[PDB]
């Protein structure tokens, strides 16, 4: 029918010291194990590499050696192939929720991706190339001026962490985490307490803001990176908005942009040092998995009787941004070289979990 | 020489230990202590014991094992009970909890705490061996345990040694009888480990061994002292032609050659077909010709599948006692001449035969009788395939709704690993649906 | 080596533990003094699961007391084996918490609870090996519910990774020594299925009619159901002390009882409990166990397991007997009643078999259920607490004490939350 949750899968472009150091074997290696044929049809792992035919004849009854097939068949709601560029991206998938946020539905959208996936360059970019946030809240406020008149609106912003399950505020650091509890309004709003909440007057404000709250981000050395993020960062964005010429009064309307860049899931890697890693990977993996079965409960219409929100905070803050009012899009970013390849794989699954589509 | 290191992991692998060595020391002569007393008796040195022991100069007997597990219940039971002076002191335990039956926790978090001294260990006994042969590896699907560090342990065998054989004597989920929630799960991801780095897997099943027992020896009551004491017989009669003399002798490399046609296709059914009572030792003949038509039947087989419903592709038949090889034959061509035990086209021979002359050794306070003759048959055929489908099936019913997934991502495992194993397994069941299909 | 420090809180924890550690101490031969004058091996091979040795061939159990008031600690004192524990280890205030679950989790609990993590710690550190910890309290009164709502919160803050039991006595709706169960039911589960992983639920109800019909006592009084509850907490971790053919730690039932992290709720019952005039009228074996636990009668929980579907079982055997027999039964049991059992969970019963049987019995046995009747409970106490709450009968003794009636609300819909999910396991698919 429509399905508001969808999914949207990037494909990162090889970068320069990737091909001259694999492409040589094709003339590690450069297998190329993402192949898309179709804006909702990708190939992992499939069969081009040209001497096959001597070792496929064996594939055939009659040497059972190789006889496994790793070709899988993958359907998304949306794909962007290696040639896609930002702009299109942030047209495709978080535009028309700048609609809804101004509608007075709430809109979320969430960014996953293993390392080496380019989900930085996606959600944030560079200078010269921004991402999709700053592209989201520009065209924000570029609506609010264009809306000024006969509508007055206010934008408050909040940016709050998830961290082995306890909240700490980003933007205001030196809080207990006991005292960051969710809670449940009566108007079915969440507003986790002691938050300070920050009202920028334009992009630029709004690009300070978040800079500072992911200098307060929780990372950790010792890993496949030296800075691979340990947490789950949130970003609110309530617009509040009334009438200013028209019915006057205390009564007003306001909705919220919720952005959640997630972490990857962990595998331990034989972390010798393992201490806290492990805690902080269980319970990544843990809210992972809640996650998950959320969202494939939403899309299962069997299955709505009841919604595991409860199972992680990151779910419960999320309680009334996931279900058929509020629209919920999600940027899978994934690396074609075969370098990451089990991890492409894994998360190409979790993006697959949110809506089977046997039927391809 | 022709030594075999033996390696029990989990509580199911230490106590066929148990059985397996006490079956052993029996054998060679050996007492619980380690001292034999032929060489004070006779005056030694005319003895085949290598295979199973080693000799310090005091005349003390050690065994080629390595008892490992995450819980000290079961070793300090073996390290208390009768068999305390047998055994080296290093057998490995984890001082802190074990598995607690997920394939994660024993694979990830508390196996790779113990994997130095087991691998050390290891090393010290190969380093002993002039002439090793392989390694038997006893564990248990559904444990914990037996299935993360049992994996853990074979991923770094075959790192190492590789060329070395190595054998899977392992504990299968039933099809209806089970003793944990979590089994299929624990089975399913010991897939890639039992079938990439396992050269020939044994499985076996409680509930197929509880029937033999209730019919055969007729134990209305068996407890697993029987199981592993058949388990023990098995063992026995694969590794008997290793250490005494025999008209045929088969060794595993012949074993391996003769059993397996392709590389993946690995996992043969045991069978020991005249267990019979002290009370049923008599009236019955138990002539070779018996014995042999005993094994082909689909109520002897320890696992719960019909051979009826599949292809023999290969048998190797493990003779022991008063045997004649022209008696195999008869029994054989007898065989042979049955239209119900189907064989492949692309397998005319069929049978690899092995005879040895040392008769099997009875236990005292055991069930099974004192027999002139006996016979271990290993048959690689495809229905085994059945037993994993059903496997597959659970599998299924529980991860649909990802029923206790979180224990095992909590304890550093991707949720992706899941799907992963069960298209391996599925993979491995249309290789046996496509050996058995007849030629154009 | 799989140790376990024991926490006990309020009166009716206190009576449990003290007869649990009488139980104890019979089991393993420990005397009052504190001297071993046993006659087996194997009850000193594991003696340092539950008690500490001490210089002069004594063991000391690894019990915490705590309270509010120092009548119940006087009188575990002045009982024949209160001189067995640490009088280090008696912690305790002054002034009780009058039976308001605020002043024990807010202002006069928190007092005590510094000192009570202190000894928490100091019992911790002496562990070669944590298994986990061990809380016995009550959750419909005072001082206990609410400062064992507190030690189990802290102690899960800095001891993340170790099993959390529990055994809870709950409300009974026909039962009531209180007027204000409800509000501290109800705040007590709020904070117990966030920061456990077994809660062995129990019911004063379900244990007097153990009493009543099962052992025909014609004057029952709270000996006799510290006795059963002390049954089931020795019964539950008997693999832990004694050598068995299938062993079974605390963490391998939370692996295999619990699917989903917040369905930790669990029906305990013993096995063998006959008058004691009729023990001569029936023969000890396993098919009588089995049929004796998935009794409805034997539940010391109040609910009725036919009202809804097993979600998980496990059956922790001690004695002589054949594995055969054990899974045979299972089985039997699982497809003779297929209509109380999950359809998606194809193996919905664990077994574990020790080889040690209770003093004087020559079989045992223990069930711990998991199913979706326990749900009942809480539905009675949201039956009680709206009831108390929708004209807030006695609502200013809790905000006096610093309370908000936001956290009321929070716990309610937590509860509902808890109910609800087990409700979605329950109809066929
Ligand atoms: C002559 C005879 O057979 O004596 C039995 C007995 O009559 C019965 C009725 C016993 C008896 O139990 C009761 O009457 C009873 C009363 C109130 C509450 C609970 C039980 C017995 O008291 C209980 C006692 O049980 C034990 O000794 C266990 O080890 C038990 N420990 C204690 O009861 C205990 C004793 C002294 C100090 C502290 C505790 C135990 C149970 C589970 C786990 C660990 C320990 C036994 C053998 C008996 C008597 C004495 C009459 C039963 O006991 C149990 C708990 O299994 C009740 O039904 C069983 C079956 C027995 O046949
Ligand atoms: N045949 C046989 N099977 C056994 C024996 N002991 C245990 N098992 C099997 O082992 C299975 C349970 O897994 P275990 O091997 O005991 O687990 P573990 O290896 O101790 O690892 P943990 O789960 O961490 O304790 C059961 O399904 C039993 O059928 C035995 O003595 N003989
Ligand atoms: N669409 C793109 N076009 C051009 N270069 C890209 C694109 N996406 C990613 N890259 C480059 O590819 C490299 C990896 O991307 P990057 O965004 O840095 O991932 P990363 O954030 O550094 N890894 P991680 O921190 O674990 O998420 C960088 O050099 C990027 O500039
Ligand atoms: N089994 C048992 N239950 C008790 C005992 N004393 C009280 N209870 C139950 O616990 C409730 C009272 O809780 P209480 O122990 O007084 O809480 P506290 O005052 O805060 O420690 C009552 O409803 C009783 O049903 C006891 O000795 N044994
Ligand atoms: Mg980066
Ligand atoms: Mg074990």
């Amino acid at each position: 029918k429509q399905s508001s949750i969808s999914v949207a899968v990037r494909v990162r472009p090889f970068t320069e010291a990737e091909s001259n150091r694999l492409v040589k074997i094709d003339n590690g290696g450069l297998r190329k194990i993402i192949n898309v044929v179709d804006d909702r049809m990708l190939i992992f792992d499939p069969p081009e590499t040209n001497p096959l035919t001597k070792m496929q004849r064996n594939a055939f009854p009659n040497s059972f050696k190789g006889s496994r097939i790793r070709e899988h068949r993958f359907v998304f709601d949306r794909l962007f192939d290696e040639d896609c560029t930002q702009d299109q991206v942030y047209r495709n998938t978080t535009q028309p929720l700048l609609d809804s946020v101004l509608d007075g539905y709430n809109a979320t959208v969430f960014a996953y991706g293993a390392t080496g996936c380019g989900k930085t360059h996606t959600i944030s970019g560079t200078p010269e190339d921004p991402g999709v946030i700053f592209l989201t809240m520009k065209e924000l406020y570029n609506r609010i001026e264009e809306l000024k008149d006969t509508k007055i609106i206010d934008i408050s912003l909040s940016y709050l962490e998830i961290y082995n399950e306890t909240i700490r505020d980003l933007l205001n650091p030196m809080t207990q985490c006991k005292n960051l509890v969710i809670r449940e309004d009566a108007n079915n709003k969440i507003s986790v307490s002691n938050l300070s909440r920050h009202r920028p007057n334009s992009v630029e404000e709004v690009m300070q803001l978040i800079l500072e709250g992911n200098k307060n981000r929780t990372c950790s050395p010792t890993e496949a990176n030296a800075t691979s993020s340990r947490s789950h960062a949130v970003l609110q964005i309530n617009v509040i908005q009334k009438d200013r010429t028209g019915d006057i009064t205390e009564e007003h309307t306001f909705a919220t942009l919720s952005i959640i860049d997630l972490a990857g899931s962990e595998r331990a890697a034989a972390t010798k040092n393992r201490g806290a890693r492990l805690n902080e990977g269980a319970n990544i993996n843990k809210s992972l998995l809640a996650l998950g079965n959320c969202i494939n409960a939403l899309c299962d219409p069997r299955r709505r009787n009841h919604v595991p929100y409860r199972d992680s905070k990151l779910t419960r803050l999320l309680k009334f941004s996931l279900g058929g009012n509020c629209k919920t899009v999600m940027i899978v970013c994934v690396s074609p070289s075969s370098q990451h390849y089990d991890e492409t794989l894994n998360t190409l699954k979790y993006a697959d979990r949110a809506k089977e589509i046997k039927t391809k | 020489m022709r030594e075999c290191i033996s390696i029990h992991v989990g509580q199911a692998g230490v106590q066929i230990g148990n059985a397996c060595w006490e079956l052993y020391c029996l054998e060679h002569g050996i007492q619980p202590d380690g001292q034999m007393p032929s060489d004070k008796t006779i005056g030694g040195g005319d003895d085949s014991f290598n295979t199973f022991f080693s000799e310090t100069g005091a005349g003390k007997h050690v065994p080629r094992a390595v008892f490992v597990d995450l819980e000290p219940t079961v070793i300090d039971e073996v390290r208390t009970g009768t068999y305390r002076q047998l055994f080296h002191p290093e057998q490995l335990i984890t001082g802190k909890e074990d598995a607690a039956n997920n394939y994660a926790r024993g694979h990830y978090t508390i196996g790779k705490e113990i994997i130095d001294l087991v691998l050390d260990r290891i090393r010290k006994l190969a380093d002993q061996c002039t002439g090793l042969q392989g390694f038997l590896v006893f564990h248990s699907f559904g444990g914990g345990t037996g299935s993360g560090f049992t994996s853990l342990l074979m991923e770094r065998l075959s790192v190492d040694y590789g060329k070395k054989s190595k054998l899977e004597f392992s504990i299968y989920p039933a099809p209806q009888v089970s003793t944990a929630v979590v089994e299929p799960y624990n089975s399913i991801l010991t897939t890639h480990t039992t079938l990439e780095h396992s050269d020939c897997a044994f499985m076996v099943d409680n509930e197929a061994i509880y029937d033999i027992c209730r019919r055969n020896l007729d134990i209305e009551r068996p407890t697993y002292t029987n199981l592993n004491r058949l388990i023990s017989q098995i063992v026995s009669s694969i590794t008997a032609s290793l250490r005494f003399d025999g008209a045929l002798n088969v060794d595993l490399t012949e074993f391996q050659t003769n059993l397996v046609p392709y590389p993946r296709i690995h996992f043969p059914l045991a069978t020991y077909a005249p267990v019979i009572s002290a009370e049923k030792a008599y009236h019955e003949q138990l002539s070779v010709a018996e014995i042999t038509n005993a094994c082909f039947e689909p109520a002897n087989q320890m696992v719960k599948c019909d051979p009826r419903h599949g292809k023999y592709m290969a048998c190797c038949l493990l003779y022991r006692g008063d045997v004649v090889p022209k008696d195999v034959n008869a029994a054989i061509a007898t065989i042979k001449t049955k239209r119900s035990i189907q064989f492949v086209d692309w397998c005319p021979t069929g049978f690899k035969v092995g005879i040895n002359y040392q008769p099997p050794t009875v236990v005292p306070g055991g069930d099974l009788a004192k027999v002139q003759r006996a016979v271990c048959m290993l048959s690689n055929t495809t229905a085994i395939a059945e037993a994993w489908a059903r496997l597959d099936h659970k599998f299924d019913l529980m991860y649909a709704k990802r029923a206790f997934v979180h224990w095992y991502v909590g304890e550093g495992m991707e949720e992706g690993e899941f799907s992963e194993a069960r298209e391996d397994m599925a993979a491995l069941e249309k290789d046996y649906e496509e050996v058995g299909v007849d030629s154009v | 080596m799989r140790e376990i420090v024991h926490i006990q809180a309020g009166q009716c924890g206190n009576q449990i533990g003290a007869k649990f550690w009488e139980v104890i101490s019979d089991e393993h031969g420990i005397d009052p003094t504190g001297s071993y004058h046993g006659d087996s091996d194997l009850q000193l091979e594991r003696i340092n699961v539950y008690y500490n040795e001490a210089t002069g061939n004594k063991y000391v159990p690894r019990a915490i007391l705590v309270d509010l008031e120092p009548g119940t600690m006087d009188s575990v004192r002045s009982g024949p084996f209160g001189q067995i524990f640490r009088p280090d280890n008696f912690v305790f205030g002054q002034s009780g918490a009058g039976n308001n679950w605020a002043k024990g989790h807010y202002t006069e609990g928190a007092e005590l609870v510094d000192s009570v993590l202190d000894v928490v710690r100091k019992e911790s550190e002496s562990c070669d090996c944590l298994q986990g910890f061990q809380l016995t309290h009550s959750l419909g009164g005072g001082t206990g519910s609410g400062m064992g709502t507190l030690l189990i919160s802290k102690i899960r803050e800095e001891y993340p990774d170790r099993i959390m039991n529990t055994f809870s006595v709950m409300p009974s709706p026909k039962v009531s020594d209180t007027v204000v169960e409800p509000y501290n039911a109800t705040l007590s589960v709020h904070q117990l299925v966030e920061n456990t992983d077994e809660t062995y639920c129990i019911d004063n109800e379900a244990l007097y009619d153990i009493c009543f019909r099962t052992l025909k006592l014609t004057t029952p009084t709270y000996g006799d159901l510290n006795h059963l509850v002390s049954a089931t907490m020795s019964g539950v971790t008997t693999c832990l002390r004694f050598p068995g053919q299938l062993n079974a730690d605390l963490r391998k039932l939370a692996v295999n009882m619990v699917p989903f992290p917040r369905l930790h709720f669990f029906m305990p019952g013993f096995a063998p409990l006959t008058s004691r005039g009729s023990q001569q009228y029936r023969a000890l074996t396993v098919p009588e166990l089995t049929q004796q636990m998935f009794d409805s009668k034997n539940m010391m929980a109040a609910c009725d397991p036919r009202h809804g579907r097993y979600l998980t079982v496990a059956a922790i055997f001690r004695g002589r007997m054949s594995m055969k027999e054990v899974d045979e039964q299972m089985l039997n049991v699982q497809n003779k009643n297929s209509s109380y059992f999950v359809e998606w969970i194809p193996n919905n019963v664990k077994t574990a078999v020790c080889d040690i049987p209770p003093r004087g019995l020559k079989m045992s046995a223990t069930f711990i259920g998991n199913s979706t009747a326990i749900q009942e409970l809480f539905k009675r106490i949201s039956e009680q607490f709206t009831a108390m709450f929708r004209r807030k009968a006695f609502l200013h003794w809790y905000t006096g004490e610093g309370m908000d009636e936001m956290e009321f609300t929070e716990a309610e819909s937590n509860m509902n939350d808890l109910v609800s999910e087990y409700q979605q396991y329950q109809d066929a698919t």
